[PDB]
């Protein structure tokens, strides 16, 4: 069975890929329509367009299973409208049959997916977020959003700043006595990440004297720096949980358990982007159960139509048991079961049902 | 007049559920981003059902315009499908006596969407404001490890604190000091003591009297010559309540008799605003009359995303040039009755389509 | 009267459907318009409904051009119409879908419609059903309402649409008898359907559109007869 | 081989819609399902084919209880279908349809799909159009195609579905000619339709029923002088 399977599955494919498009150029057009308000002096249109192109992976991968649900919807109803899936059914064509030749071009875009957000999302997120950062400002000690701050025993270390390649932009270095007698009033503009030290530059540094001198500003080109900051750990606390790698999200939840922290947010971003394919073979599952049900013979404009409001009540409920685990106490694998569950438990019911 | 009534009643039905389907999707959704701010321990979760009781009558002002859009589009197209409107057209029925028809259950919604704009949706914000305000400010200190200290985005209040404490008893010691002199070109630019005080003595809704016996003020400006350090008695600490202010205004609260007569752009735009969804009402019911028509291959399911799209659009530009124009950019004469001249040029080229086109076939 | 159709022609995406048919339908006359599918016969009626706007020529009622009158020009003017689906009021009674249209008439008074709203009621017997709702009626009776609502209207000329199409042979006998109880009244009737035995069996004078063109016409002796319409369209073995 | 049917009860609403039908296709000759419109004729059809599954039935396939396997599991053992409207593959040629659905068959090597795909094109009179999109065919090749590609899944039995709906008097000597080169290899068929004066014809055998009841059955000689089908079906005046 080639011609067939070659038909169905080149028939979802390009009607997934539409769908994907649609809906991707929307919301990239809503994000633009939002970030206009925001529009003054330094952060030009010109920058806002290049971070709206700049952040169109992360939307792409989001929405790809709403767009595997209503591409599948579409395609199998183009078909199923024309009595073509009754013929295949009467020329001895199992049912399973047909639900494993619309999956076998599904694989390969869970695949897809799954690369295309664990190594081009990341990169293209962190990029677009330091360059509307850098755009918007960050010039001062305490100006950017994206800041940190860091704690030793007694080193305090304030960044202004953080660059994807690297470097922090404002380092920012304090040093209190166990008395909390002030010593160190240190600044700094950027730095280099060398074997394990910090290569400093423009150490623009102030050490208060105890006894009676009143500080000295010494205006050292560079200097290494004692910190045990990792420049994965500072990236990693800047960006958003639903934007990180799925490496980077699990070494970073390991680090959270060492330190006795609980993590709670990233476990469920971790699940969220692990458990992608089943999700989306849920939903095409339902899919499928609805274009053999209900939508048999109806419009392509219904067909659209439920898809659309049957994905906003899934993505609705999905985004509203996220911080409902982390309010309540339940394991946040719930969270991302049970949509995906019941709508698996429906479509087999309604298949089954015929 | 027995077509009418039919009429009416077809149309009403259909506006009600989809008006109902629309408050629950729109409900949810802020309840979504509602809840975020409860994780983070912000607001009391507790709250959230009156703020959804208060801020409904706000939402059953642009949902229901759209409810009558897809209402008269759905009821429409079911009549035009089962050639219910054939045999209406062909015993004689102006598209102009279609539109005198739809314009009565129009004018209902019109009246109630005019009466929740003027005289519901202002209170009842009002009243969540003030509900927002008065007790939900108790929650504005949150304290998590002596790990994660206080920096707060003023940039003059950041300190050190120890182990925290349920009682507030144990979180002790402050390191207070304005701290913004980057090269330590300034003096007056930090009040630095050493404490181990700072008991957390809550008055007002989290307005602290924390005044430390220990502190050694170091105002003298680093990286000079002069030394000047003194005793250093305390920074005053009280916390006020901004969530009020990051989520809504004060101009959605005014009373409508409060906008009659005024100077002020933003109280004039305010009400020119307030006087633009009974205008959305026949608009929206004027361009849909037109769309409604379709093919049994069409079906009614066709346009309801395009009209969907439409009608953000429109409320886009009302907002848009509402925020432009209390600028004094725009000036208020025009106003924004130019964007509803648009869409009605629009609505109208669309329902004098037909009757141009034969006519231009002589 | 008399309803005419004059050097009628149209284009879809290039081809030329039809060209150069005239027809004319008098008052009290059946004529039926048939034709292959695939030829400009559907073509031709929607033209002359009013649902197809023509390329060319015109469509007049006796001295009335209503070529480019829109679909209530048509039907004030006196043309009628009559589509194959099921097109009753569905949540209106039986003596509502009658009325729903006696009101818009002008010559009638309050009095006047109750009394036209009785003649039509006791005319078609459907005076037992005069509650029921439209949408729980039978098959039989729905056709019968469908008449009497469009004749509530008093038209000059009705255009029925596939009369005959899924219908029992059983039933045939009844829209035959409202035809011609039509016929009698002094309503001209035009006549398209696929089943081409009934229609030749009632219609009085019947016209053949081929390739867009006007083959044959006459009556049913000299139409079943004729070699082009039995070498096109009937077959050498038709009767 | 035999299709017989028997006891078929089915109830949609709670309502008896079928009671106590039983149907019996021998293979090698046409049998024909008429009956009114609302009876239970398409219904029992249905759960003939499979679409519709029957509350009672021990419908099989010459001692083969075949009546809870599904549609699919039913065509296997040999049950053909063919919907009445347009089920071509849109965009595949007349070559690929009917390869598609030999590859479907286990008993064919690469050679012997060759073979038999060729047999097949010659067989109808489509070797000519062989490379044309489905979705570009007039309704004249368009039926042999489906027929081809219902064929090359080898079953024995084709259940017809309204064949005769919607084509011109010269288009259905060509389906009959069909019919009989079906029934000229061994298979059965079962032709359903609305119009009843060619399916009398080209049938042998009638299965008339009503209110959901077999009322008459025999050869069409032996089924136009029956009162019961002339009172409630055919009228009295049919033929
Ligand atoms: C919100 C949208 C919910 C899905 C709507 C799908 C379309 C339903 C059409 C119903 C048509 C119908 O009722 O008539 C067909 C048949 C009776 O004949 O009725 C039937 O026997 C079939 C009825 C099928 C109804 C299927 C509903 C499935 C809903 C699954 C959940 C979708 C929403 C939630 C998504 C996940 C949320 C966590
Ligand atoms: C301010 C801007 C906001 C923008 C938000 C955008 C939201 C997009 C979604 C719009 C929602 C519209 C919902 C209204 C649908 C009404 C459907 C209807 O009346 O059709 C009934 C239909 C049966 O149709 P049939 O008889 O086959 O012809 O059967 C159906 O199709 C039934 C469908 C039932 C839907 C139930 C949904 C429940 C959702 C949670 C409550
Ligand atoms: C088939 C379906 C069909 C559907 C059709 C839908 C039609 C919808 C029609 C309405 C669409 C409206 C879209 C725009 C509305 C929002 C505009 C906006 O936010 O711009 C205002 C923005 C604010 O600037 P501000 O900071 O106030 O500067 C004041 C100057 N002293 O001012 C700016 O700085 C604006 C800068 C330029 C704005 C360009 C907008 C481009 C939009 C492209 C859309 C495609």
């Amino acid at each position: 069975m080639v011609k067939l399977d070659r038909y169905i599955g080149v028939t979802v494919f390009v009607a997934i890929l539409a769908v994907l498009g649609v809906i991707l150029g929307l919301a990239l057009l809503f994000a633009f329509i939002d970030e206009l308000n925001d529009i003054s002096a330094s952060y030009g249109i010109g920058d806002a367009l290049r971070f709206i192109f700049l952040t169109a992976p992360r939307r792409a991968y989001d929405m790809l299973p709403m767009a595997a649900l209503i591409g599948c919807l579409v395609g199998l109803g183009t078909l199923a409208s024309n009595s073509e899936l009754t013929i295949m059914r009467a020329a001895g064509v199992s049912l399973s049959r047909i639900v494993w030749a619309v999956m076998k071009p599904m694989l390969v875009l869970m695949l897809a997916g799954i690369l295309v957000g664990e190594y081009v999302a990341p990169w293209t997120e962190n990029i677009a977020q330091s360059g509307r950062a850098l755009a918007q400002g960050g010039g001062d000690s305490q100006s950017s959003k994206r800041g940190l701050w860091h704690r030793q025993g007694r080193e305090y270390i304030h960044i202004n700043a953080v660059q994807p390649n690297g470097v922090l932009y404002g380092v920012t270095r304090y040093r209190f006595d166990e008395q909390r007698g002030l010593e160190s009033a240190s600044f700094a503009k950027r730095a280099r990440f060398e074997t394990d030290h910090w290569q400093l530059e423009e150490v623009t540094t102030t050490l208060l004297h105890p006894r009676e001198k009143r500080s000295e500003v010494v205006k050292l080109p560079t200097e290494r720096w004692d910190a045990q900051l990792s420049p994965q750990l500072l990236n990693t606390v800047v960006m958003e949980p639903e934007a990180l790698s799925i490496s980077g999200l699990w070494q970073y939840i390991h680090y959270l358990a060492d330190q006795g922290l609980n993590n709670n947010r990233y476990w469920l971003a971790f699940w969220t982007k692990v458990l992608q394919p089943l999700v989306t073979a849920a939903l095409v599952l339902m899919a499928i159960s609805f274009i053999f049900g209900p939508l048999r013979s109806v419009t392509l404009g219904q067909r659209i139509f439920t898809g659309v409001l049957v994905g906003f009540v899934f993505r609705i409920a999905q985004d509203l048991l996220g911080p409902s685990s982390l309010v309540f106490d339940f394991p946040p694998l719930l969270a991302v079961v049970i949509p995906a569950s019941i709508c698996a438990l429906a479509g087999v019911w309604l298949l089954r049902r015929a | 007049m027995i077509v009418f009534r039919y009429l009416s009643r077809e149309v009403l039905v259909t506006m009600s559920a989809v008006s109902a389907v629309l408050l629950v999707i729109i409900m949810s959704g802020r309840f979504i981003k509602y809840l975020a701010q409860a994780a983070q321990g912000l607001l009391d979760p507790g709250s959230l059902f009156l703020i959804m009781a208060f801020r409904i009558p706000g939402f059953l002002q642009l949902i229901l315009p759209l409810g009558l859009f897809l209402g008269i589009l759905l009821a429409y197209g079911r009549l035009y499908l089962e050639s219910e409107m054939t045999v209406l057209s062909a015993t004689g029925m102006s598209q102009k006596r279609l539109l005198g028809y739809t314009m009565a259950p129009a004018l209902l919604v019109a009246i109630l969407v005019a009466w929740l704009s003027l005289f519901l949706a202002p209170q009842g914000i009002n009243q969540f404001a003030l509900l927002l305000n008065k007790q939900d400010t108790l929650t504005e200190f949150d304290t998590l490890v002596p790990g994660r200290f206080q920096a707060m985005r003023d940039g003059t209040r950041v300190t050190y604190t120890e182990e925290l404490s349920k009682d507030r008893g144990e979180l002790a010691g402050i390191f207070i000091s304005q701290k913004d002199l980057n090269s330590s070109n300034q003096e007056r630019g930090i009040s630095i003591l050493v404490a181990e005080k700072g008991t957390q003595n809550i008055q007002a809704d989290g307005s602290r009297y924390l005044i430390l016996h220990n502190g050694y003020r170091y105002d003298g400006n680093p990286g000079q010559a002069n030394y000047r350090a003194i005793q250093y008695d305390t920074y005053g600490v009280m916390l006020p309540k901004p969530e009020a202010s990051s989520e809504v205004s004060e101009r959605d609260a005014v009373p409508t008799a409060d906008l009659f007569g005024s100077d002020n752009p933003r109280y004039q735009a305010e009400l020119q605003w307030r006087l633009s969804t009974p205008l959305l009402v026949f608009v929206v019911t004027l361009l849909a009359v037109p769309l409604s028509r379709v093919n049994p291959r069409q079906g009614r399911f066709l346009k309801l995303l395009p009209a969907i799209l439409l009608y953000m659009g429109y409320l886009a530009l009302l907002i848009a040039v509402r925020g432009q124009l209390d600028k004094g950019k725009i000036p208020m004469a025009i106003g924004l009755w130019w964007v509803h001249g648009l869409f009605l040029a629009i609505g109208l080229l669309l329902f004098y389509w037909e009757p141009l086109r034969l006519k231009l076939a002589s | 009267a008399t309803l005419k159709a004059q050097h009628l022609a149209k284009s879809y995406k290039g081809r030329q459907v039809v060209r150069d048919v005239s027809m004319s339908i008098d008052s009290g006359q059946i004529v039926g318009l048939l034709g292959p599918n695939g030829a400009g016969k559907t073509t031709c009626f929607y033209m002359i409904v009013g649902l197809v706007q023509a390329d060319q020529g015109v469509v007049r009622i006796d001295e009335q051009n209503v070529t480019h009158l829109p679909m209530h020009g048509r039907a004030r003017a006196g043309i009628g119409y009559l589509p194959q689906e099921a097109s009753i009021f569905r949540k209106l009674s039986v003596s509502d879908n009658i009325m729903a249209i006696l009101e818009t008439r002008s010559d009638l008074d309050r009095n006047g419609r109750k009394e036209a709203l009785e003649g039509l009621l006791q005319e078609f017997h459907i005076h037992h059903i005069r509650d029921n709702l439209g949408m729980s009626l039978s098959g039989g009776e729905r056709r019968r309402v469908e008449i009497a609502r469009a004749l509530a209207s008093a038209p000059k000329f009705i255009l029925l649409d596939e009369p005959f199409a899924g219908v029992d042979p059983i039933s045939v006998g009844d829209i035959k008898q409202i035809i011609h109880h039509l016929k009698a009244k002094g309503i001209g009737i035009l006549i398209t359907d696929h089943n081409v035995r009934e229609t030749l069996d009632i219609c009085e004078t019947a016209y053949i559109v081929n390739d867009g063109q006007l083959i044959a016409e006459g009556d049913a002796e000299s139409i079943l007869a004729n070699d082009l319409v039995k070498e096109v369209y009937l077959g050498h073995e038709f009767r």
